[PDB]
């Protein structure tokens, strides 16, 4: 009627089942405003700590490259004090703090909001462990894919901002700050300048968000026997599960990010065609099929782990605290649990 | 000769970097081509420097060479293979020829069908449950509580339960704590479950 | 995969003969790589293990 | 388990296994003491209950 | 030419027709053992998925009390449980080992152009589908197919023939036909349905309740279908209560995979239907087995290469185990056939073989079945030991430890398992003299199993280890077997067996054995012969995921079942006390983890063919380093191969500097 | 205890006492029953019956 395809609306009759629970019921708190608010709050807080840690570590490396590393506790204390008062450190903290606000609000918040939207209604089994977690896999996969490319425009803007500072005055844009660079790049180089050859970031974000949210949600319920039967410390178990979740996220995410080094940084054989033709996707496929894992796992900690994992770990803890991973559990033999009360005691 | 089939001339052919240096169309069946041999000057010098006091080998300074991809498995030639296997019924003697080229070699073919193989557990389970609606059509549907006093009072018993909770006995039982609080409210002709009941509202009667 | 080494040995009759060291498998002809090229990869796949019976 | 996982890999310390054939003759009898004790314990406890 | 496009199409039709003949000749009409084995493996995957689906139905029903899945259909659950057991035993493990592996490997390991009976080998494969369908779909199929809300009263009156019986007499005796026609017509050639709803309408003295779809004969006359559409789901009324019966006939059930009498062999309890199909299908499977081992055993005896005619030691352990199991099947198959045939006679002819009233022996049925029953499970497991015995020496570059003793260890288990069939009948009421003999021999069986375990452990020491995915599966197989056998030895404890009989402890015991050990060995062989089967190397990534998830699922799925068994949960019960919610949810979770492992396995095969890369033997042509010269030759080539594989990545110095100076994001410059 | 069955084989199971008696039709199996404590025990049949 309105166009070539017609969305036919149809009515149906009443249908009900013996049990009204353990299926999909949308929680009242699962709303666009509430989910977005919680996701943004958790992401911003996690991002601020992550970027502050990254700035501190890199400033320490910068200072150590010109001065001997600490020899004892006293030397370590003065070394940290000098790093804190470094002029470069203060500027880095300010700029990266802005980067954290943008990333935590548009990328981590979007991931959490989408995850809550697609996975709030999966009820768990009363007095038991949630089975049929396979049903949640499509939801988490859908959320991960949908929110995967929400960080590339900011990350490329960050790289462009920092890469501009190192050019001569004639060739320097002169960005006032990260926010100014982000607001100017779209109108100067064009929107596609913030998305060209974004495969390494997109796949990295997908493998980070999917295996972090899903593994934590799965582990937080399946491993609950530790503090439900073993009387172990619930918070300690959750911290351990979060630690496992972030470590796996880093392991599954770093190899795809190594494509940047192989394609661009590895020296090129004179006269021979590029091993990967300058295509990151082909390099990722090569990494996927490579026999030796250690070859592309090198530099995992010195390059990527401490820049991403601390942020992911905090995000899970913050998300759990606010209640993004909280599911509804009700007795299936209760009043609302089932529609057949004649066999709940007989 | 056709330039459309030549990767060098036709730029629309997407080269596979993972198959560089391997041409399945050039295989022999039986494969009788040597593509590996002693390789030096990469990390171990080909010349002699065992007793050269003024020369010391530094293997860390390895120059980068062309990537060597793993050998690609042979790809079938439909017309050639079908003719090779083809035998004339009542015109060919039943025998095996001396030549070893008559051996029937296995060559990998289209990969599309293997996508269904990878998804077979999903496809099979979907057919078993969703397509056949096993064990019933309601198990996999999103659960909805029955409407108010539907289908009959003997089964639903919403009104009587509502009165029982609102009665003196019901309040006392809730005070004891053995009986949980009421989970639905009887509105003006409709039953509405509280948001804490953790259940969807009953489907409309139409 | 055809021969893993070779040597030249003078037999008791004074003639020099070539001796080749075949590649071997652990009791399993299925794992044995039947090939006719100086290549380690298992390229040839045979439907009839014994072509001539 | 610790020894195999630490030294028996090709990288660390492979060993040239020159032995052609096994020569055990009574290792089975010696090893079967442990399961034999298991059977004795099962029989003893079971019978006392019976 | 004016029909150039048509000519190209004509070539396409010729290509398709030629391809059709090529496929039929090469994959349908072929007698090649390798192709038959590959077809066997694909059939096994389909049956394995069917068995997995049946297992999922069982776990979902057992997830929590109240029958969330079958909703009170106790009979339907029992049929599904029996289908799961029979399909997995006779149509998953058996086709994989004796259908795919035996056909693919025996010619390699005996030196034969083909099996002694290429026709029988092809026949055995193409006969499997019917048996699989019969034993797998019983859960769906019932003699009472219609649901509880189908108004059969709208169709049965049409089927009734006694209504017109009065006309039958006059169709042959015309003398009084005219007098009969002169009677009063009441319900001749007419249907009247009594009121189904209370109606108070004084206006009308009669009401019509004919089915709506049967209202008009103008459309029914030319429709070539039975009058079931009228009665098929034409009423909105439903009752969603567990206590509401879904099947009117309470006898439409199955007696499990053990065929316990008189429940299995009397129509009063297990009425005609699925039970009878299982009885005949079992006889059908036995005859299929008769063709299987007859072809393979004669192939070894008549076509084995010179020098391996009688030296069982030289052959690989998988082949040794397969032949021993085939001999066991031949010895035990007739016993099962006779017992199953007697069950058929009792149900239909009422021969009263198992009726105590007039000399029948109900316990005789259990004796005959378990006499074949226990050797069957031993037949399933013995081939599994072969995979580890071949893989470990291959990757360890070392001879297997005490191959002769391991061969005799399995043999003693094979022919001593014929005197322990009664440990499944301790509580039936047999004489203590027989009871003690079964217990005493059963515990003694533990010793040869321990011999293999120590030999397996000793094969991993003092060698050159080459870690590979098949090796990892072998370690998982070893870990599962240790717990599996140990639990079984406890079941030999007579006092404990009294409490643990027909409980989930036994269910846990043999799932760790069959699902745990046998499947891990099967997957271990699949990765060991992946190049020989598919012609391309497997993908290690999805292979590792399959190993971790499949192994993890089996432990999580079946370890809690031991806790349930100790608690005291019986078997074959779909609704249980609330106190078992916690562990059943764990058991269901483990099954889904195992299913995720299965998903990875299929993704591994799909990914491998996408990679389509030629495989390279790990031994490099030197399986054994019997002399230092051989070791040097391997080292020289191994280092050269590693250099070639590393020829395309930057050196250590370049990689380190790139990693060290990767960070390029700073604020101030100019030094 | 004399255990028997009317129609088919059943199992008189009491996990608390660890007693499992198979009630087989046509048999009059005799068992010894001795509870050495004052207690209340439940049970469920442990043999497929229908
Ligand atoms: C929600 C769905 C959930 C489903 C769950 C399913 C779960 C099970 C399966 C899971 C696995 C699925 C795998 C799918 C196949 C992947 C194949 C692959 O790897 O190669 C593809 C492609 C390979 O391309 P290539 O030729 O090799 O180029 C290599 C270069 O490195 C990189 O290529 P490039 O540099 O040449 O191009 C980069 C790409 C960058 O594109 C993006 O960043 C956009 C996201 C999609 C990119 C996907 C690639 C392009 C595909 C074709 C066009 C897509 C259009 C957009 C998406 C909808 C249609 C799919 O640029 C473009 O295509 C054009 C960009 C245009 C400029 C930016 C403008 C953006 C829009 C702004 C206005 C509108 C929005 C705001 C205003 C709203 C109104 C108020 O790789 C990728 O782009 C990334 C693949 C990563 C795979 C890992 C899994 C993550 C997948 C994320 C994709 C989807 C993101 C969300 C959008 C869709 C849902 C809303
Ligand atoms: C339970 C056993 C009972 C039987 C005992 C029998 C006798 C003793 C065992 C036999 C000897 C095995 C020796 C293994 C260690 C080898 C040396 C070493 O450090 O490894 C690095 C070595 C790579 O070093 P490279 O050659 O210098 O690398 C250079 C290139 O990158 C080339 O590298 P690539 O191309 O090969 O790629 C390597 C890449 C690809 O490889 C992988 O990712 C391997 C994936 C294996 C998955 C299965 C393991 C369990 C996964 C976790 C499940 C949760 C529960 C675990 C605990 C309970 C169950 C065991 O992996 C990595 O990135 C490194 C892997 C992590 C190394 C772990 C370091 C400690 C090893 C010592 C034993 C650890 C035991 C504790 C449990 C396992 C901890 C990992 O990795 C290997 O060769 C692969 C094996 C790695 C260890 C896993 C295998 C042993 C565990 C078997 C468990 C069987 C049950 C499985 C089902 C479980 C279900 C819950
Ligand atoms: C149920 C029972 C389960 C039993 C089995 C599991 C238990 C362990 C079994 C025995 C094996 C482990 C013991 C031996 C090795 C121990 C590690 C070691 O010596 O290597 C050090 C190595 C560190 O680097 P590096 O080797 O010293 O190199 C330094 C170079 O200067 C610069 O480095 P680079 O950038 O050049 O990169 C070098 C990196 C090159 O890159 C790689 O090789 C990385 C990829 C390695 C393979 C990954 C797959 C295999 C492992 C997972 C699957 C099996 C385990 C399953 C566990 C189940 C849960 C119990 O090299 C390596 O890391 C390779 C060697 C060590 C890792 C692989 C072999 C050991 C297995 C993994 C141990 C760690 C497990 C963590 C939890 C796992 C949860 C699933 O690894 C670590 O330290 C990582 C583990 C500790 C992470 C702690 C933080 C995690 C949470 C994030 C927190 C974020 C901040 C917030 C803090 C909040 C606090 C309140
Ligand atoms: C942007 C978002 C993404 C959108 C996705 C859109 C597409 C759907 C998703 C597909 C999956 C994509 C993800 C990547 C997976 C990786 C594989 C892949 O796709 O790589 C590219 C793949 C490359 O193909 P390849 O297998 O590597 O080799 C092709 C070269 O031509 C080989 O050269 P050659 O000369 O050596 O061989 C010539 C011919 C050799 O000819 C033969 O061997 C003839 C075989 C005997 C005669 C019967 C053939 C027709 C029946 C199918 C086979 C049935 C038996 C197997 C049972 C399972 C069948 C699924 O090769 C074949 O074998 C071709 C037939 C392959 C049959 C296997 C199944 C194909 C369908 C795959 C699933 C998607 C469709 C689902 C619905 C339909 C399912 C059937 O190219 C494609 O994109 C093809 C897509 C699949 C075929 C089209 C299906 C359309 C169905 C529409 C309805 C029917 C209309 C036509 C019937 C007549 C009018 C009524
Ligand atoms: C592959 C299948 C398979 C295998 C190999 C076995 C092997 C054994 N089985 Fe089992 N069994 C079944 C499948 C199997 N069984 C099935 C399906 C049923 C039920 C059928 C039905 O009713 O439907 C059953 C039932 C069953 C019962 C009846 C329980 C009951 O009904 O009450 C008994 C009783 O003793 C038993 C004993 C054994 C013994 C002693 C072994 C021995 O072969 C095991 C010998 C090995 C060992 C004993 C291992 C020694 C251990 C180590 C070396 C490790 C030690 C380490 C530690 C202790 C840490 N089995
Ligand atoms: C080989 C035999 C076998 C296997 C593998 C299994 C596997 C499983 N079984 Fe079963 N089971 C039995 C044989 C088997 N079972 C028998 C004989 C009974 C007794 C019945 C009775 O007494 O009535 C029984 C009973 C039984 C019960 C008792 C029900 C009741 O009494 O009420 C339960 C309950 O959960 C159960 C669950 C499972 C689960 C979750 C698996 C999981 O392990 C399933 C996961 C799937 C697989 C393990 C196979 C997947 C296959 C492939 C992926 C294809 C592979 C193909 C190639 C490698 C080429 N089984
Ligand atoms: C090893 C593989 C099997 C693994 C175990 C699977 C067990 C369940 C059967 C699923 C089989 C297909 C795989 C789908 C997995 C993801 C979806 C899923 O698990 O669905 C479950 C869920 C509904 O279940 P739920 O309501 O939670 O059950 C309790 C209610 N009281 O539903 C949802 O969450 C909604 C999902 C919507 C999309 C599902 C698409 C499935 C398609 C399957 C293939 C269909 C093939 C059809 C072929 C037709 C040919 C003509
Ligand atoms: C759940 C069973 C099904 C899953 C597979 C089981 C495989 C078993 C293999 C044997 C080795 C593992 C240990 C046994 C399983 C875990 C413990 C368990 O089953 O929980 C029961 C136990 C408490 O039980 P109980 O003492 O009877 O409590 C009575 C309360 N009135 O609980 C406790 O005391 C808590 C102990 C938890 C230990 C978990 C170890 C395995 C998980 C992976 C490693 C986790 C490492 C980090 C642990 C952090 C703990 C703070
Ligand atoms: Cu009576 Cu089971
Ligand atoms: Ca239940
Ligand atoms: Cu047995
Ligand atoms: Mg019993």
């Amino acid at each position: 009627m309105f166009f070539e395809l017609e969305d036919i609306k149809r009515r149906h009759s009443l249908y009900w089942d013996i049990y009204n629970v353990q299926g999909w019921v949308r929680r009242p708190d699962s709303t666009l405003y509430n989910n977005v608010k919680r996701g943004v709050t958790a992401g911003v807080v996690a991002s601020l700590v992550q970027e502050n840690i990254t700035a501190l570590v890199e400033n320490c490396k910068l200072l150590a490259t010109k001065y001997e590393k600490p020899q004892n506790l006293r030397q370590a204390a003065t070394f940290m004090k000098e790093v804190f008062k470094l002029e470069n450190y203060r500027k880095a903290v300010w700029n990266r703090s802005q980067y954290a606000l943008c990333i935590g609000t548009f990328d981590i918040g979007a991931r959490l909001a989408t995850f809550r939207w697609l996975n709030n209604g999966w009820q768990r089994v009363f007095a038991g462990f949630e089975f049929n977690f396979v049903r949640k896999i499509p939801t988490t996969m859908l959320a991960a894919l949908f929110t995967a490319p929400f960080s590339v425009p900011f990350e490329l803007a960050r790289m462009a901002y920092y890469g501009d500072k190192t050019f001569p005055k004639e060739l320097q844009r002169g960005y006032s700050s990260y926010l100014s660079a982000l607001a100017r790049i779209p109108f100067e180089e064009g929107p596609y300048f913030l998305f060209k050859n974004s495969f390494p970031l997109i796949i990295r974000n997908f493998f980070q968000t999917f295996t972090l949210f899903y593994t934590y949600d799965f582990l937080k319920d399946k491993a609950s026997f530790a503090w439900r039967v073993g009387e172990q410390n619930e918070y300690a178990c959750k911290m351990i599960i979060a630690g496992i979740s972030t470590y796996l996220a880093a392991v599954f995410s770093y190899p795809w990010m190594v494509t940047r080094e192989m394609v661009d940084f590895w020296p090129k054989v004179p006269g021979a065609p590029c091993t990967f033709n300058g295509n990151y996707r082909k390099a990722a496929v090569w990494i996927w099929y490579h026999e030796f894992s250690g070859n592309y796992f090198a530099g995992f900690f010195t390059k990527y782990f401490w820049k991403a994992s601390p942020g992911m770990f905090l995000t899970l803890m913050l998300a759990d605290k606010v209640g993004l991973f909280d599911q509804t559990t009700v007795d299936n033999f209760g009043g609302a649990g089932n529609n057949s009360w004649e066999d709940t005691f007989v | 000769y056709d330039w459309r089939d030549d990767p060098k001339v036709n730029k629309d052919i997407e080269e596979d970097i993972r198959d560089r240096g391997w041409h399945p169309e050039t295989y022999d069946f039986p494969y009788t081509k040597k593509h590996d041999d002693w390789v030096f000057d990469v990390t171990m010098p080909s010349q002699n420097y065992q007793t050269d006091l003024t020369v010391n080998i530094h293997p860390e300074n390895k120059k980068m060479h062309v990537m060597k991809q793993v050998m690609r498995q042979s790809y079938w030639d439909a017309e050639h293979d079908m003719a090779h296997e083809y035998d004339y019924e009542s015109e060919d003697l039943d025998f095996q020829c001396e030549s070893f080229k008559s051996q029937h070699f296995r060559k990998k073919g289209p990969i599309s069908q293997y996508l269904i193989l990878g998804l077979l557990p999903i496809l099979y389970f979907g057919t078993e449950f969703f397509y056949n609606h096993y064990p019933d059509e309601d198990y996999w549907r999103v659960a909805h509580p029955p409407p108010l006093d539907y289908p009959d009072t003997d089964d639903t018993d919403d009104t009587e339960t509502f009165k029982d909770y609102k009665s003196f006995t019901g309040r006392r039982m809730v005070d004891t704590g053995i009986v949980d609080p009421l989970w639905y409210d009887i509105r003006e002709g409709k039953k509405v479950y509280y948001d804490w009941a953790g259940v969807n509202q009953p489907m409309e009667d139409i | 995969q055809m021969f893993v080494a070779r040597q030249v040995v003078t037999n008791s009759k004074g003639e020099k003969v070539e001796v080749l060291w075949n590649a071997q498998c652990y009791e399993d002809i299925a794992q044995l790589n039947v090939g006719f090229a100086p290549v380690l990869e298992s390229v040839d796949y045979h439907w009839e293990i014994f072509l001539w019976a | 388990i610790l020894k195999v996982a630490r030294f028996r890999v090709l990288k660390m310390r492979p060993k040239i296994s020159t032995s052609y054939r096994p020569h055990g003759k009574w290792g089975d009898f010696l090893a079967c003491i442990i399961p034999l004790i298991w059977c004795i314990n099962i029989l003893t406890n079971s019978n006392l209950i019976l | 030419n004016y029909f150039y496009y048509l000519d190209r199409i004509k070539k396409l039709f010729t290509y398709l027709n030629d391809l059709r003949k090529h496929i039929l000749k090469k994959y349908v009409y072929t007698i090649n053992h390798k192709r038959i084995a590959i077809n066997y493996l694909y059939f096994s995957m389909v049956t394995g998925l069917s068995g997995a689906a049946l297992a999922t139905m069982i776990r979902l029903e057992l997830a929590h009390p109240g029958s969330p899945f079958f909703k009170g259909d106790s009979l339907r659950y029992l049929q599904v449980v029996t289908a799961h057991g029979l399909i997995m035993v006779f149509f998953v493990v058996v086709p994989i080992l004796f259908g795919g592996f035996a056909n693919f490997l025996i010619p390699y390991h005996v030196g034969s152009k083909d099996v002694a009976y290429p026709r029988l080998n092809s026949i055995g494969f193409w006969i499997q589908p019917c048996g699989y369908i019969l034993l797998a779909k019983i859960g769906f199929l019932r003699p009472q197919f219609w649901r509880y809300y189908d108004k059969t009263s709208f169709s049965f009156p049409f089927l009734e023939k006694m209504k017109y019986n009065q006309y039958k007499e006059y169709k042959n005796d015309y003398l009084f036909y005219l007098d009969f026609l002169k009677k009063e017509i009441t319900d001749d050639h007419s249907f009247f349905w009594k009121a189904r709803k209370v109606i108070k309408l004084p206006q009308y003295s009669v009401f019509s309740f004919v089915p709506l779809k049967l209202m008009m004969w103008k459309t029914m006359i030319n429709y070539p279908e039975s009058f079931w559409y009228a009665a098929s789901r034409v009423v909105q009324s439903r009752r969603k209560k567990v206590f509401v019966t879904k099947c009117s006939a309470r006898t439409l059930t199955t007696a499990g995979w053990t065929f316990i009498t008189p429940f299995s062999s009397n129509i009063k309890y297990t009425a005609v239907g699925s039970q009878d199909i299982l009885i005949l299908s079992v006889v059908f499977a036995g005859i299929s087995t008769t063709i299987s081992f007859t072809n393979l055993l004669i192939t070894r005896r008549t076509l084995a290469m010179p020098g391996l005619r009688h030296r069982r030691v030289l052959m690989p352990f998988v082949t040794i185990s397969i032949f021993l199991t085939l001999r066991m099947l031949a010895t035990i198959t007739p016993v099962l056939g006779a017992a199953v045939i007697m069950m058929a006679f009792d149900r239909h002819w009422q021969t009263t073989f198992f009726e105590y009233a007039y000399g029948g022996d109900p316990i005789l049925s259990q004796h005959l079945f378990w006499f074949f029953g226990h050797p069957e499970v031993y037949v399933l497991i013995i081939p599994t030991f072969g995979f580890i015995n071949m893989i470990v020496p291959h990757n360890n570059t070392r001879r297997v430890a005490s191959k002769h003793h391991m061969i005799w260890a399995i043999y003693v288990m094979a022919y001593m398992g014929y005197l322990v069939w009664g440990h499944h009948m301790y509580l039936v009421g047999l004489d203590h003299r027989s009871r003690t003999m079964y217990s005493t021999i059963t515990i003694m069986i533990s010793m040869p199993a321990t011999i293999k375990v120590v030999n397996w452990t000793l094969s991993l020491v003092n060698g050159a280890l080459k870690i590979d995915l098949p090796f990892l599966f072998s370690m998982s197989f070893l870990l599962l077997f240790l717990v599996a056998g140990f639990t079984g030895m406890w079941l030999s404890h007579v006092s404990l067996n009294v409490s643990m009989h027909d409980t989930f402890y036994v269910v846990a015991h043999f799932h760790i054995m069959l699902s745990g050990a046998a499947m891990t060995g099967i997957f271990s062989g699949i990765y060991y012969y992946f190049n020989a089967l598919f012609g391309v190397k497997y993908s290690r990534m999805f292979g590792y995921m399959h190993l971790i998830y499949y192994s993890g699922g089996q432990w999580v799925a079946f370890v809690p079942l031991f806790y349930l068994g100790f608690s005291g949960m019986p078997r074959r019960i779909h609704d249980y006390p609330v106190v078992f919610m916690g562990w059943h949810s764990m058991s269901t979770t483990g099954h889904f983890i195992t299913l995720v492992g299965i998903i990875f396995f299929f993704l591994m095969m799909f990914d491998s063919h996408i990679e389509r890369r030629a495989s390279t033997s790990t031994t490099l042509g030197l399986p054994r380093w019997y002399k230092r010269i051989s070791y040097y030759i391997f080292k020289i080539r191994y280092l050269q191969h590693t250099k070639s594989k590393m020829n395309g990545i930057p050196g250590s110095t370049v990689r380190l500097m790139l990693i060290n100076r990767h960070f390029v994001e700073y604020e101030v410059y100019e030094k | 205890l004399i255990t028997n069955s009317y129609d088919i084989v059943h199992s008189w199971f009491i996990p608390g006492l660890g007693i499992k008696l198979d009630c087989v039709p046509g048999r009059s199996t005799h068992h010894t029953f001795f509870i050495d404590n004052v207690g209340f025990y439940y049970g469920q049949c442990a043999e497929i019956c229908g």
